[PDB]
RNA sequence: AUGGUGAACUAUGCCUGAAUAGGGUGAAGCCAGAGGAAACUCUGGUGGAGGCUCGUAGCGGUUCUGACGUGCAAAUCGAUC
RNA sequence: UUCAAAUGAGAACUUUGAAGACUGAAGUGGGGAAAGGUUCCACGUCAACAGCAGUUGGACGUGGGUUAGUCGAUCCUAAGAGAUGGGGAAGCUCCGUUUCAAAGGCCUGAUUUUAUGCAGGCCACCAUCGAAAGGGAAUCCGGUUAAGAUUCCGGAACCUGGAUAUGGAUUCUUCACGGUAACGUAACUGAAUGUGGAGACGUCGGCGCGAGCCCUGGGAGGAGUUAUCUUUUCUUCUUAACAGCUUAUCACCCCGGAAUUGGUUUAUCCGGAGAUGGGGUCUUAUGGCUGGAAGAGGCCAGCACCUUUGCUGGCUCCGGUGCGCUUGUGACGGCCCGUGAAAAUCCACAGGAAGGAAUAGUUUUCAUGCCAGGUCGUACUGAUAACCGCAGCAGGUCUCCAAGGUGAACAGCCUCUAGUUGAUAGAAUAAUGUAGAUAAGGGAAGUCGGCAAAAUAGAUCCGUAACUUCGGGAUAAGGAUUGGCUCUAAGGGUCGAUCAACUUAGAACUGGUACGGACAAGGGGAAUCUGACUGUCUAAUUAAAACAUAGCAUUGCGAUGGUCAGAAAGUGAUGUUGACGCAAU
């Protein structure tokens, strides 16, 4: 218990303790199945709400399958430059 | 010397055919009164694999002329046939891709396949994937018709011999190369134990008439004359040519 | 981004079995990998099952064809010979 | 095995011709969100099933037991 | 971390020698024999789940009523319902294109 | 030479079952973006193919020509593979 | 391995207690298939056997022990085996399995002399054997013995076969009603014959969901530690078959009519052959609540006492988390010149032969009630001692369950549960060995030969040639970094607030410059001979350049046939086959 404590905390977790690949320890899939859901769940979440009408939420869906946006952040910047323009 | 390895396979034993996973024999309707005189209808279930043969298989379902139910047969699937389609068969059917004619009943130059060497042998000849049988022409005395035979060969068949119109479904198989010996023991694997194959100068005297010798060679002409006995028939049985 | 520049598909065999039998091999799996029009319901939604049978997702129909592609030229060559002769005789 | 919710379904099962035997069970459990009550579960033997009534009423409870028939065997806890 | 084993003689993992982990009101885990899932039943056309009838093994079906076991259609519990407006429609319209060929 | 007995080992076919961590590589198909008059050409992702690859259980048995060599053993033991 | 006690004539070896250790969940743990056959358990006992010992034992002597309508066998069929009818053979016998055969019996009507003679029709499938892992009607929990249990006891269920009554339902419109529909229900006639479904099925990949396990918060008990510290460490808090209600991805129905194309998966598929959207229907894998059921089981406290040994009290509650592990399952996707059993058995539908109501009948597919369920197997070992190897032999022998930490990991290393502590011992430390190791300077000078050994090794970042079938070569080659500690930034869910995961990057500080600190873990390069590759063989001296392989070519054959088998045959293999085939090189 105190040692997971101490790895919540940032500790033990340099170069000279890793043993597998970044792939092997989380893998590059799961990342990015992470990523797409979450944005697609917020371009759901936007049109039901009335705030991105459906023309706009097409355009976003495809950009967001290919790789347009890193996270959710850029997304959300990304649609207020839409709608201020 | 001991018995050889071509000699072994008439006593059949592991040298049978694996037919668990065959769908049944392939086979024309039993020549009956409706198809001798006028035409039966029938109608495409299904279209489906067949363990061990390329060509694919097609279930057709008639109804029973003398009795209150439905009768399915097995027939060899030409190009273009498909599921929900009508097939006719008989003497008065007409001049379509499926249909079952005698051979008697069509023009010159009519490709068909499944064709009986006898008429009522349910047919025996243009079975395997992409072959055929062309009509070059009737004898209306004596009642023969001429065809060609997928071989070259030119053979005179009875008019009452009954034909699918059409060309065997699945051509162009063997134009694939195996490209391994994997895909070659799989096919194998549900026709015969004929694979791999061992060379026979590969091997003692004791096993075949090519083994032995200080260098691998046959050591005699190849070509053995159509006279031989069990046990001498190894290389080229009565040839007439050798060579590209 | 494009990843091989002359194999294609058969890049799953690496360096095996020799050039000219993998460009063999290249042209025949395409053809039976591909998607056709069903002439029944005109979709693009008819693909090969076993060799010489092929199924149109929509409308449940299966017609018997080649071994790689739906019809071959042999095919399409005798229902023009039966189409021309079966007009001779009914008229 | 089966549970019964009607009462007057109730009686008619404890002269059902077939039944014999029955037992009545206290239990001290508490409610949704007050002290704990007494609840008494009625049960009775089939020849292929037993049958449960359970009330949460103590004054509804004491009714029913001298309602039973005397020739019906009963058991106490 | 209570470790389990089979309660037949059977020691080898068949279809037919499923078990399921459960706890037993002594506190204890032990192996559960389940029984092969069954197979909805299939139109006799399209070859489609029918609609509305029971799930059951084929001995099963024995021990239900007949409502379990079919609709209130024609062809009820062998057709779908899509499947029979088909053979309706098609009866009808053929019967009615057999006068016009007679006369 | 005559008449008999063996496929519980093993060889091969068939029928019906069961068994096989974690990694590397990243083929088709698909999405977005960039360049160009056009044909089309590049970039980033996605995807997870192979009688591919590192390496456990498993299967096999290269070397030390190691141990043993009236042996634990009429073929085994250890390391390496 | 050690100390002590007990027993005994006698104790390194038996029993008990204490201590030190190991197997470390792919076990030295807990069950089985085959094989063995009483080795199982108790009492008595030590001549022989346990290559020392023996008071002990799988030894010796005498007894005890295996309980089933639900678990298997029994039934079905698989590859195959094999009667009959017939044909061969001097003959023992051979062929063949639906075959050149007059190959057989259940629905009844007819009869109240008696039991079935006798009228139609139906059906022609035409022995039998073949699976303790395939197919398959039906059971669970708690308790109980020196040794038995899903088999005994208590409680609670279910199936099949057979008897029958009541209630309910239905009928004077004789064989039910509702919903536009998908379809719903406590029921709600159906012979021959026909059709359909279930039985019934490959493999790999990721994703969703369920169960058990793992981790964890609060609280109610018990135990450990306490010089000091620790609201702390460990442990208990459980819910079966079955039953009622309810619960679903997929699929389907109704309304409506779409380009400013929309919807939508991690994975690109769907829509005028009707999308999105709104409202509905259904399968019940699965979960929830309740009955079963707290009366059980579990954890504690207070009382009796040689004793048959109990008695009385409490508590057994409420949450969180996930690329976790194992396993089940759903919707999908990849692959084949490979497309991945059969039968018994059960159900539904089409059909309409018959039987039926008014002072009365039918439904045992609705509910309740009554009776029966035979035969054989069942103990135990399952292996470094119960099997096979001449044996209590380091060999061989099919399979299920699988905790914590480290770590990519079922690797190695340590630990909990459980199980063992068995292999003749004591003393000494010569040579020579077997096994494990280290060496100054040189670095293959050794040797047939770098044989053996050493060096390299994880991960992150940088960098990577000739050649090439353009796929590779490649971890090419060649470099740098890695601890601890204190911080910072970014990446989410539900509804401004609130809650919850280890992933990556970076910066100070710190040390005998150490940090994949044990464990784990590639030497590399330039060329020649040879086989293309993966694969295969001389069980027990040869693993290769040998065999095989894809590719290429040649030969025979159109069935009254090619190749091959047989003593013969009304006999066979290829052949459930037909030249894109079979056969021979
Ligand atoms: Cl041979
Ligand atoms: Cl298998
Ligand atoms: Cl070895
Ligand atoms: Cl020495
Ligand atoms: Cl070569
Ligand atoms: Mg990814
Ligand atoms: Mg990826
Ligand atoms: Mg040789
Ligand atoms: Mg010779
Ligand atoms: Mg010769
Ligand atoms: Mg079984
Ligand atoms: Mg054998
Ligand atoms: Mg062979
Ligand atoms: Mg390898
Ligand atoms: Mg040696
Ligand atoms: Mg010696
Ligand atoms: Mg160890
Ligand atoms: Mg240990
Ligand atoms: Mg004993
Ligand atoms: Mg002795
Ligand atoms: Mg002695
Ligand atoms: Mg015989
Ligand atoms: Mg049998
Ligand atoms: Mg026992
Ligand atoms: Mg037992
Ligand atoms: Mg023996
Ligand atoms: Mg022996
Ligand atoms: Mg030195
Ligand atoms: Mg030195
Ligand atoms: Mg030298
Ligand atoms: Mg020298
Ligand atoms: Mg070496
Ligand atoms: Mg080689
Ligand atoms: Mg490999
Ligand atoms: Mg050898
Ligand atoms: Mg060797
Ligand atoms: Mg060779
Ligand atoms: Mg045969
Ligand atoms: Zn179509
Ligand atoms: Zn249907």
């Amino acid at each position: 218990r105190a040692h997971a404590q101490s790895k919540r905390e940032g500790r033990h977790s340099g170069y000279g303790k890793r043993k597998g690949t970044r792939e092997a320890r989380l893998p590059s899939q799961v990342v990015w199945i992470r990523r797409l859901r979450v944005l697609r769940r917020l371009l759901a979440k936007y049109r039901d709400a009335g705030k991105i009408d459906k023309h706009l939420y097409h355009v976003l869906y495809k950009e967001s399958k290919g790789n347009a946006f890193k996270h959710k952040r850029a997304l959300v910047e990304h649609i207020i430059q839409a709608k201020a323009d | 010397g001991r018995v050889i390895r071509n000699q072994r396979k008439g006593a059949g034993s592991i040298f049978t055919s694996h037919t668990r996973l065959r769908q049944g024999a392939a086979k024309l309707r039993t020549l009956d009164y409706a198809e001798r005189h006028g035409y039966i209808r029938g109608i495409v279930k299904q279209i489906v694999h067949d363990s061990g043969r390329g060509a694919p298989l097609a279930k057709v379902v008639f109804r029973d002329p003398y009795k209150y139910r439905l009768r399915e047969e097995i027939f060899i699937a030409n190009e273009g046939v498909h599921t929900g389609q009508f097939i006719y068969a008989g003497k008065k059917a007409s001049l379509n891709v499926g249909n079952v004619l005698p051979l008697g009943s069509v023009p010159e130059g009519t490709i068909v396949s499944n064709v009986e060497e006898k008429p009522g042998d349910r047919g025996a000849l243009a079975r395997a994937s992409g072959n055929y049988v062309i009509i070059i022409g009737h004898n209306p005395d004596e009642n023969k018709t001429r065809v060609r035979l997928p071989s070259g060969a030119k053979k005179v068949i009875s008019s009452d011999a009954r034909g699918v119109i059409g060309v065997i479904a699945g051509g162009g198989r063997v134009d694939k190369p195996l490209l391994k010996a994997g895909r070659a023991f799989h096919k194998y694997r549900l026709k015969r134990n004929s694979w791999p194959k061992t060379r026979g100068v590969a091997m003692n005297p004791v096993d075949h008439p090519h083994g032995g010798g200080n260098h691998q060679h046959i050591g005699k002409a190849s070509t053995i004359s159509r006279g031989a006995v069990s046990g001498q028939k190894a290389g080229l049985i009565a040839a007439r040519r050798t060579g590209l | 981004a494009k990843r091989t520049k002359k194999v294609g598909i058969t890049g799953k065999y690496g360096v095996r079995y020799g050039s000219s039998l993998r460009r063999q091999v290249k042209k025949l799996e395409i053809q039976q990998h591909a998607r056709y029009d069903c002439s029944f319901c005109g979709k693009k939604t008819v693909k090969r099952g076993a060799a010489g049978i092929w199924t149109c997702s929509c409308c449940k129909k299966t017609v018997a064809g080649g071994a790689y592609t739906v019809s071959t030229a042999a095919a399409a060559t005798v229902r023009s010979t039966i189409r021309r002769l079966r007009e001779m005789v009914e008229a | 095995a089966r549970e019964i919710t009607d009462i007057k379904q109730f009686l008619e099962l404890t002269r059902r011709a077939d039944v014999k035997t029955a037992t009545v069970k206290i239990n001290k459990k508490l409610n949704k969100a007050g002290k704990p009550f007494r609840q008494t579960k009625f049960k009775v033997r089939g020849s292929s099933s037993l049958y449960t009534l359970v009330i949460n009423d103590a004054g509804k409870a004491k009714k029913l037991i001298q309602s039973l028939p005397p020739t019906l065997k009963v058991n106490r806890l | 971390a209570q470790r389990v084993t089979f309660r037949r003689r059977n020691p080898y993992n068949t279809r037919s020698n499923k078990i399921k982990v459960v706890k037993t009101p002594g506190g204890i885990l032990r192996a559960q024999h389940v029984k092969k899932l069954a197979t909805r039943p299939k139109c006799g056309d399209c070859g489609s789940a029918l609609q509305g009838i029971s799930t059951l093994r084929p001995r099963q079906y024995a021990t239900v009523s007949k409502t379990h076991k079919t609709v209130s259609r024609a062809y009820g519990g062998s057709r779908c319902a899509n499947c029979v407006k088909e053979r309706i429609i098609r009866a009808f319209l053929i019967e009615e294109q057999k006068i016009v060929k007679k006369v």
